[PDB]
């Protein structure tokens, strides 16, 4: 009968695949593509030239991350698709090999990062409508799906249709204010830090401190210590002193296996336990030209929103995406915000002589178990609804108007 | 019918006369500076359109103006397959118009590609090498389409082999 | 991938995981998942009646009525046996495992479960192959609506079993490109002397099929395979059945890719043109 | 060919100091640079940077030593060397579109600005305000005015225009100037009367010039044509069409010879004879000016162009 | 909605010389009558068709003598007719007009073409 | 944004050039008075050092920041010597000879921050701040030498020598002119 | 087993024969058909050592140079190889990619008494018999007629090469099933109209007009009036 | 200037250096091999002046790139550059010795014994930098000490199946002699612990006397002044 629409979330770290109406994605796969590298013998003078069926000799996902004779490429960068040649191939095997959905009769929900240039929406619709032959497509704003995932999962009676959603994927962090289900797009701010920058900062810091990690596995170990040993610290200068004095308890051994010799190797894990995710609060570490802490940006977003909605937003700050999963992350963000807002009120008592005391503001930062796939889940619930088939761009629309139907966006 | 050398030479001598552009601030808005061939808002600054064609299907239209010239050209889609392959080639060239500084992002209606040269391009770029690029495009375009037709035929044959050989 | 593989990864993944945890014994965690396949198939994996220890797979072929006329019932019983429970509501086949009794031959049971769509189709071919391998000829012809506007005709002849795929091409690009691929299928025996004869009829039904209400129109194509005794015999029938029922999606898959392959070359040819204009700077 | 590349970018105008020791140029922006002939090599000595948009004409009054500038910002400014630094004076130019050309009058009491506003502003000093004020020539000008030249009597002004026609106008400002003598163009010359109209109908008129006797105007047009109207033949006009690209600027160098230049990037001489009334191509970029000997008997002339740099000829 | 308000706005001689074989004069005979002033459209299409008959029926090796017989006015007129025939393609016509172009160009240079582009009264 | 800034700018404390002559709790000879509180500007620098080197923008509040920054620049230099030292005894002897070398002073060429420190004009300025900066160096090196060497083996410890590469906003007190 | 020596051996033979002179008859004991069959196999599926995929190009170049001196298609020791080879898929394709560009790979040197254009020569030698005319797949020969019908049109009068494409159409018309599929026959006739009427008077132009008269006299469908 | 600028601008492209997308081996190879020529064809004093430009930033950036790069082809050219740079000036040597480079070379050799060509060049460059006898960070001994010395002794005693030139035996002798050159004292010396612990060293013994017999000093490969 009626076949479920497909949901594809083209993350910068992990693409997430499945069909509408499921509580989980059917596949989580790293958004990389392995291509045959032997062309590099000729390709010394110019980029690899394809002939025959050589461009079908590629692998994606876990089939591609450690193959011995293929060069892994990472097509997506800051959420944007940077090499459409490789992404177009990546889509082919996603649809036909993994999902095994014939595109001709499945609607697609395909996610977008809020920073996406209009030109890149034209290309993505053009590939889905014209390289494939999708009957209808909907480019959906990741942040709204993340909020709805929390809305539909969280306890009844606290299902507020308003919140500030912080989405930190692997590429970029977005802070999106929502009121009554409408995105206040004017007030969006972007923080140019995410999982990659945390990984690279650990990767650099290990390569200063701990030579002996083989370069091929330098990225693997930086990723592993990040996900397993790192935490958001309470106070930086004091933490260094804690590590210097009680190093016997704070320094942790990590043991790795050599990809080639299969000898074991081991390292101390140290300051890069709390350094790393600290770059959210001190972006100047990883990024030369950004300096506002996340707990500063979030308040500037809310305090630009209409005066009525500001108080509702502080009650429902939603964390989303895997880079928000560090231990104690939300606890510190709340503390920094609370220290910022209560002082803002206290000033307005003195500038009013204490004749009236303002009601406090209840900064609350909320977290939920979907966070590895929350955007996808929010899409799969949307795509189950009958309204989705009314909202989608129908293929006939792309016949009457070109790619230009996908110029627009929430901003 | 007509050979390629006369056709290109007639185009070159025509286009060589049309690139005598000048800087010219517009009369219709306070101090905007815009190519008259595209805004067309005053008509004593537009030159007479001229056309050069070697047969009933391959034609070059030159539309001059005091500060800009638009060159729009059509190429023979001799086969059903060539219409598809030519459209894609033009689309992917036109998709990069910020790099081809003299290229429009959409064709002129009824032409396959269309260039727009401003006075600024004739001042910054070598004017004579812009003509040579239009001519070099016009020489090579059908050789390039022929190569695509062959390369698609080759792929179809190899894919057919990879199925049948398994039985 | 040049060929489309026959086994559904979602079944192959989820059953392999669940049976792994059964071998470890650690926990009968719940599963409920639905997914399509090609041909408008609509699978469902669920715990039956909430029994977390039991796992049930269901198929939902829309054309199973007038496919079980050609067996597609005794075959499922021959291959699955005790696993072929009564159909779940709304679905034509269901297939129930449990983590308490599943054998140590885990890889066999999971792989055969993934084949469920193939094991539904296979009975029409296996029947008509056995007719040809036994010299009957007057039998009725199998018509199978594997999609709602797109029909497979399997016909037995004393020398041959022929498989006519009617098919529909949705965009003019696909018609023009598809007409190229099947020209290379027509001649494809020149590089593979044993391969089956492939005939392509475009808008018009092939003249022997022209006794049924086969469609006519610019979007329609008929592809006829001819399978000889070197294919239909008991040693080769299983591989032949695996290939044949995927052909229609094989053709449409490579149409998609060939358009993508063109796009790669166009970007290269554009870059070498741009390299010329840069000399004008 | 004496040559010097001041800039790669188009030298959009130039004007020469009294003794040719200094040259004022636009470096293709909204600033005016003055260079002094520091021996063999030029050195920049001043940078007049009051304009808010690209300067399109410069002229330098040789007796009074004042520089007037106009631009696509709709400003004009008169620059006076106050001690050591050039300081501007406002022009109340009252035009709603870009200025395109400026020329000082031979008596330096007035100047004219041609513009896109389909007018010629005639400017003169209003000393009670310490600013410059305009009267507008208007009636027959149907499009923008591209180039201007003054009759040596400082009253008659010849103007070329995009409506294909060269014209002579009587710019007699009764407030500043005694009534002129009669001329072969006419005896009437109140402000803004139309003395002459070109026969032409096709190309834009890029350049216009008077002979040093004022009895002849020549102009050059986008048709790759030169014309010369002679007042003593009672305004009979010679024509010569040519095989090369258009000509952008022209000057007389004697009463019987012209030099012109155009998109062909080299200067061309056109002679004329008062007997038959025909131009002749004596043969051989953006504007031409005479360095020495004036329009009566030039000894050196110079050229600048969009291709950049300055060139001097003998 | 404020934003969207629109606001503030001879042939009997030509075929005689051709049939006599006075082909060089037959070119002159066509160029005597430029319908430049005509408000009528069909007169222009007629005049262009008449001159095209001479340009096509000329022998290709004699085009050099034909063009060289014209004055500079005739050469500018010849170009204005050449660029017109290119807008009515036909199997032979384009091949000969592209040859007439090269010889008219050798006589008139690029300047003759500019006077086609600048011609304000379209023939 | 906010890197750590000096706490101890008492209004009683005299200035030379653009640097504050804070008291020092040192046995080395020098012109600033003897500090007696537990914290000291050299210990501010040494306590902040590990955190402070990571920040990439630094806004000068006062002369004491121009003083404390100088210490961190010198710590980011002493670590170069003592990482090579086989023993604490070698390092301590080495460090004494390091700090007495004639490092540039404000506005003398090769000094890294000529935009931000003005040269002392006179002998009683110049000689005294040399006599001040010298004793800052002498003390600063010795206080590292007490804590960078792990007491179990006099290994110059991995956790401190890790920082040798991480120059303080890419500024070297060695000076870029060499 | 020595990929480097193989490449240089093929390159030198192409360099050596590049001037088209006749050889000792003793050479064809080796340089005859068995070596030609060897070269076809190298192009059709190559060698495991050829990780540069470089021998197929060198061997295509070599067959063009080897054939350059042979006088005819009937005796031709290369064409007898193509006839007997089981299936010439890849060589058929690579030969058209060269013709499309229309360059001659065999003129690797600047020596002045240059031989014929090698690829036009090789194709005229292929089509001289019905057994080798079957080399091409249908789609390949359709693209061949298209490529040559273009080149014959675009070449100006008096070019040496325009005769060769005229001769190659004559060969294709005379030995392929052309008049039973007629793939580009309207466009061919429209060009042959122009060529036959062409009033230019150089010796090569006279020869071009003559070979059209030969071609239309043999096949009256050519030169007939447009449809 | 252009090369050291572009190499830096690539080294810090933190996206491309860990999540590759663009093809970059070719351009880097061309820049590295161009660098290698200029360091050996040009005036040495210019080449010095650009290396020592801003406290050796040009050198230290290129070193940091070598730790980060892992294409074996690109690594090999970087080594050749480091040797040419090392030849220029003892001030460059002492910078290379103090940087990370020696540690990565010793780690590379102990782990990737298969690239014989990189292995030989690695031992050469490693002996070159130590040839001045400069004191290293104690952190270096962690890799450079007794484990690495035993690894070299095994090679010089037993060889490797991939060495057909026997260059590794001679290079490993020179490398042990170079590392020892800077060590003070005697008993704790990390090399001497290896000689003590190794199981019957003997080929190294008789190779060492053949040096003494002639009296030459393989480590003095450069003419730098403080011998
Ligand atoms: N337990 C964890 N703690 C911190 N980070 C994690 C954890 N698990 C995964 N990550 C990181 O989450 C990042 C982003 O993953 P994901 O949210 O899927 O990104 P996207 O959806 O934008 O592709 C990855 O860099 C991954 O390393």
């Amino acid at each position: 009968g009626r076949l479920p629409a497909c949901v594809v979330d083209c993350g910068t770290g992990y693409t997430k695949l499945g069909y509408a109406g499921n509580t989980e994605p059917q596949f989580i796969i790293p958004s990389c593509i392995a291509i045959k590298e032997s062309a590099k013998v000729g390709d010394q003078a110019q980029r690899r030239v394809m002939k025959g069926v050589d461009d079908l000799d590629f692998f994606i996902g876990d089939e591609a991350i450690e193959k011995p004779t293929y060069a892994t490429k990472w097509p997506i960068r800051h959420g944007i698709v940077e090499d459409w040649d490789l992404m177009e191939r990546f889509m082919e095997q996603v649809i036909f090999k993994y999902l095994r959905a014939e595109p001709e009769d499945h609607y697609f929900l395909l996610t977008e990062p809020p920073l996406n240039t209009p030109e890149n929406r034209e290309y993505t619709a053009e590939i889905m409508f014209e390289s494939f032959n999708v009957p209808g497509l909907y480019i959906a704003v990741q942040a709204v799906l993340a909020l709805a995932a929390s809305w539909t999962s969280r306890q009844v009676g606290e299902r507020t249709l308003t919140g500030t959603v912080i989405d930190s994927g692997d590429g970029v962090t977005h802070v999106i204010p929502v009121a009554e289900g409408y995105v206040i797009g004017s007030c969006i701010k972007h923080i140019p830090i995410a999982g990659r920058d945390i990984t690279y900062f650990i990767q650099q810091l290990l390569r200063d401190r701990e030579v002996g990690i083989p370069p091929e596995q330098s990225l693997e170990t930086a990723k592993a210590v990040k996900e397993r040993y790192s935490y958001v610290c309470p106070d930086l200068v004091k933490e260094f002193n804690k590590y210097d004095t009680d190093g016997s308890k704070w320094i942790k051994q990590y043991t790795g296996i050599n990809a080639i010799s299969k000898k074991e190797f081991s390292i101390d894990v140290g300051y890069e336990r709390f350094l790393g995710p600290e770059i959210f609060f001190h972006p100047e570490f990883a990024n030369p030209d950004f300096t506002q802490p996340i707990s500063e940006v979030v308040d500037e977003v809310i305090q630009n929103c209409p005066i009525d909605v500001r108080r509702p937003l502080y009650k429902n700050i939603v964390l989303s995406g895997g880079s928000t999963m560090f231990r104690d992350f939300g606890r510190r963000l709340q503390r920094d915000l609370k220290r910022t807002v209560d002082a803002r009120l206290k000033l307005s008592e003195e500038l009013s002589g204490g004749r009236l005391k303002p009601k406090p503001i209840d900064v609350q930062v909320i977290t939920h178990h979907m966070q590895r796939y929350a955007v996808w889940f929010g899409g799969s619930m949307l795509a189950s609804t009958p309204e989705f088939y009314q909202v989608c761009h129908t293929k006939k629309d792309y016949e009457e108007i070109g790619p230009s139907i996908c110029r627009h966006n929430p901003v | 019918t007509a050979t390629l050398r006369p056709y290109l030479s007639a185009v070159r001598a025509t286009l060589q006369a049309a690139l005598c552009l000048e800087n010219f601030s517009s009369q219709v808005v306070e101090r905007h500076n815009k190519p008259e061939v595209e805004v067309r808002s005053s008509k004593e600054l537009l030159l007479q359109p001229v056309t050069i064609s070697r047969n009933e299907k391959e034609k070059v239209l030159i539309e001059g103006s005091i500060n800009s010239v638009r060159v729009s050209i059509a190429v023979k889609q001799a086969d059903e397959i060539e219409k598809i392959l030519c459209h894609k080639f033009m689309r992917f060239m036109m998709m990069r118009a910020e790099n081809f500084f003299i290229l429009r992002r959409k064709p002129v209606e009824g032409y396959d590609i269309s260039f727009l040269i401003t006075n600024f391009h004739t001042e910054q770029m070598y004017k004579h090498k812009l003509v040579d690029f239009v001519i070099h495009f016009m020489e090579e375009i059908d050789k390039e389409i022929s190569e695509m037709k062959l390369s698609v035929n080759a792929r179809a044959r190899i894919v057919a082999e990879e199925f049948l050989k398994n039985f | 991938m040049i060929l489309l593989e026959v086994n559904n990864r979602i079944i192959e993944e989820t059953l392999a995981l669940k049976f792994e945890n059964a071998a470890a014994g650690n926990k009968p965690e719940a599963v409920e998942v639905t997914f399509a396949d090609f041909d408008g198939v609509l699978y469902h994996i669920s715990n039956p009646n909430g029994d977390k220890t039991k796992v049930m797979v269901s198929i939902s072929l829309k054309f199973y009525k007038e496919l079980q006329a050609h067996g597609a019932d005794e075959l499922l019983k021959r291959v699955y046996g005790s696993y072929l429970v009564n159909p779940e509501s709304g679905y034509n086949v269901s297939l129930l495992y449990d983590l308490e009794n599943l054998p140590a031959s885990k890889d066999s049971i999971v792989h055969q479960a993934g084949m469920l769509k193939r094991n539904c189709f296979a009975s029409v071919f296996e029947k008509y192959f056995q007719f040809q391998e036994e010299g009957k000829e007057g039998e009725n012809r199998a018509v199978i609506h594997y999609r709602d506007d797109e029909t497979m005709y399997v016909e037995s002849k004393k020398d041959r079993v022929t498989v006519v795929f009617s098919t529909v091409f949705k965009d003019d690009d696909d018609v023009v490109i598809g007409k190229v691929f099947m020209q290379e299928f027509k001649e494809g025996r020149r590089a593979s002397h044993t391969a089956p004869q492939v005939l392509f009829s475009h808008r018009e039904p092939p003249l022997e099929l022209k006794d049924t209400d086969a469609a006519v129109g610019d979007n329609i194509g008929y592809i006829t395979f001819v399978l000889f005794p070197r294919h239909t015999n008991a040693s080769a029938r299983d591989n032949t059945i695996n290939l044949i029922h995927t052909f229609r999606d094989y053709l449409h898959y490579h149409i998609k890719c060939s358009k993508a392959y063109i796009h790669t070359r166009m970007r290269a040819k554009t870059s070498d043109f741009l390299k010329v204009l840069n000399r004008a700077r | 060919m004496a040559y010097h590349s001041f800039l790669v970018e188009p030298i959009s105008c130039h004007a020469w100091n009294k003794d040719r020791t200094q040259i004022a140029i636009c470096p293709n922006n909204h600033e005016v640079h003055i260079y002094e002939k520091s021996g063999n090599k030029w050195v920049q000595v001043h940078e007049l940077k009051e304009h808010n948009g690209q300067v399109t004409g410069i002229d330098w009054a040789p007796d009074s030593n004042r520089i007037v500038t106009c631009g696509t910002d709709r400003n004009a400014y008169v620059w006076t060397l106050k001690g050591r630094t050039w300081k501007p004076t406002l022009v109340i130019l009252r035009i709603n579109r870009a200025a395109r050309c400026v020329r000082w009058a031979p008596n330096e009491k007035k100047f004219a600005v041609g513009s896109g506003s389909r007018v010629i502003s005639i400017c003169y000093f209003e000393q009670e305000n310490d600013w410059w004020v305009c009267k507008h020539i208007k009636k027959p000008i149907r499009s923008t005015v591209l180039s201007l030249d003054w009759h040596p009597n400082s009253v008659l002004l010849a103007a070329g225009s995009c409506d294909f026609k060269c014209r002579i106008f009587s710019a007699y400002i009764k407030e500043v100037e005694e009534r002129p003598a009669p001329t072969p163009w006419g005896s009437k010359m109140p402000f803004g009367e139309l003395m002459f109209e070109s026969s032409s109908s096709c190309g834009w008129v890029h350049g216009v010039c008077f002979s040093a006797n004022g009895s002849r105007v020549a102009w050059v047009s986008h048709d790759s044509t030169v014309c010369l109207a002679d007042a003593d033949k009672k305004m009979a006009v010679a024509t010569l069409a040519s095989e090369t690209l258009p000509l952008l600027a022209v000057t007389f160098i004697t009463e019987s010879s012209l030099v012109a230049a155009g998109h062909d990037c080299f200067p061309v001489l056109f002679t004329y004879d008062s007997a038959a009334g025909k131009l002749s191509f004596g043969g051989r970029v953006s504007q031409i000016s005479v360095l020495s000997g004036g329009k009566a008997k030039c000894s050196q002339f110079c050229t600048t162009g969009m291709d950049g740099g300055m060139s001097i000829w003998d | 909605r404020f934003r969207k308000v629109d606001v503030g706005e001879d042939e009997g001689e030509v075929d005689s010389c051709l049939r006599q074989g006075n082909m060089t004069a037959a070119l002159q005979a066509a160029l005597k009558n430029p319908p430049i002033n005509t408000k009528s459209q069909a007169v222009k299409d007629r005049a262009g068709s008449i001159v095209l008959k001479v340009l096509i029926s000329f022998k290709a090796n004699d085009i050099e003598k034909a063009v060289q017989s014209l004055d500079k006015n005739g050469v500018d007129l010849l170009m204005k007719y050449i660029y017109k025939g290119f807008e009515s393609p036909s199997d032979n016509s384009s091949a000969v007009l592209l040859q007439w172009h090269e010889k008219a160009l050798a006589a008139g240079g690029v300047g003759s073409i500019v006077r086609v582009l600048t011609a304000r009264k379209t023939v | 944004m906010p890197a750590y800034h000096s706490s101890l700018m008492d209004p009683d404390t005299k200035l030379i050039g653009n640097m504050a002559l804070l008291p020092i709790r040192s046995q080395f000879k020098g012109p600033a008075p003897r500090e007696t509180k537990d914290t000291d500007i050299v210990d501010e620098a040494i306590y902040y050092f590990k955190a402070n080197v990571f920040f990439k923008n630094y806004e000068i509040k006062n002369e004491a920041d121009r003083t404390l920054i100088y210490i961190t620049l010198y710590i980011s230099e002493c670590l170069k010597k003592l990482q090579k030292c086989n023993s604490k005894s070698q390092g301590e002897k080495e460090m004494y000879t390091l700090g007495i070398t004639n490092f540039p002073i404000p506005g003398e060429p090769g000094f890294p921050l000529n935009a931000i420190y003005a040269k002392p004009a006179n002998k009683q300025e110049d000689e005294v701040m040399r006599a001040y900066l010298q004793q800052l160096r002498q003390e600063t090196g010795l206080r590292l030498c007490e804590k960078v060497f792990d007491p179990q083996n006099d290994k110059p410890s991995k956790w401190w020598t890790c920082f040798v590469k991480r120059q303080f906003m890419n500024k070297s007190l060695s000076g870029p002119g060499q | 087993q020595d990929h480097q020596k193989l490449c240089y051996s093929a390159l030198i033979l192409a360099m050596v024969f590049s001037m088209g002179e006749a050889v000792p008859y003793a050479h064809y004991e080796h340089l005859g058909t068995p070596f030609a069959q060897f070269l076809l196999n190298i192009v059709e599926d190559g060698l495991p050592l050829d990780t540069t995929e470089q021998l197929p190009d060198l061997c295509v170049n070599l067959l063009l140079a080897l054939n350059l001196h042979l006088p005819a298609a009937d005796q031709n020791v290369i064409m007898a190889a193509l006839s007997k080879h089981a299936n010439v898929k890849i060589f058929s394709e690579k030969l058209l990619l060269l013709l499309n560009r229309g360059d001659d790979p065999v003129r690797i040197f600047k020596h002045e008494p240059q031989p014929p254009h090698s690829v036009l020569k090789f194709l005229q030698d292929v089509f001289g018999s019905p057994a080798t005319a079957a080399i091409f797949y249908h789609t390949d020969m359709m693209a061949l007629i298209d490529i040559t019908v273009r080149h014959i049109a675009d070449l100006s009068p008096g070019d040496k090469l325009r005769m060769e494409y005229l001769s190659l159409m004559h060969a294709i018309v005379r030995t392929t099933p052309y008049l039973q599929h007629r793939h580009r026959l309207p466009d061919l006739q429209a060009i042959l109209r122009r060529i036959l009427n062409e009033e230019e008077t150089s010796p090569q132009c006279q020869m071009d007009r003559m070979i059209v008269r030969e071609m239309c006299k043999e096949f009256l469908v050519l030169g007939e009036a447009p449809s | 200037e252009v090369i050291f600028a572009d190499l830096a601008r690539r080294k810090d492209d933190a996206q491309q250096r860990s999540w590759a997308l663009y093809e970059d081996e070719g351009v880097i190879r061309c820049y590295l091999e161009e660098l290698l020529h200029i360091l050996t064809d040009a005036d040495p004093e210019v080449c010095k002046k650009m290396c020592k430009r801003n406290e050796f930033e040009s050198v230290l950036a290129l070193v940091a790139y070598y730790q980060m790069e892992h294409r074996a082809s690109l690594r090999l050219l970087l080594l050749k550059c480091f040797g040419a740079m090392c030849s220029l000036d003892a001030a460059i040597i002492s910078t290379l010795v103090s940087s990370v480079l020696p540690v990565e070379l010793a780690r590379d050799m102990q782990t990737d014994t298969q690239d014989h060509q990189k292995l030989c060049y690695s031992a050469l460059i490693l002996a070159m930098v130590f040839s001045m006898g400069e004191a290293v960070p104690y952190a270096h001994y962690e890799h450079l000490g007794t484990p690495f010395a035993q690894f070299l002794l095994n090679i010089v005693e037993d060889g490797l199946p991939l060495d057909t030139t026997e260059q590794l035996p001679d290079l490993c002798v020179n490398l042990l002699l170079a590392l020892n050159l800077h060590l003070p004292a005697a008993d704790q010396n990390v090399i001497m612990a290896a000689l003590s612990k190794h199981a019957n060293v003997k080929i190294f013994s008789e190779k060492l006397l053949l040096l003494l017999n002639r009296g030459d000093d393989p480590v003095r490969i450069f003419k730098h002044e403080p011998q």
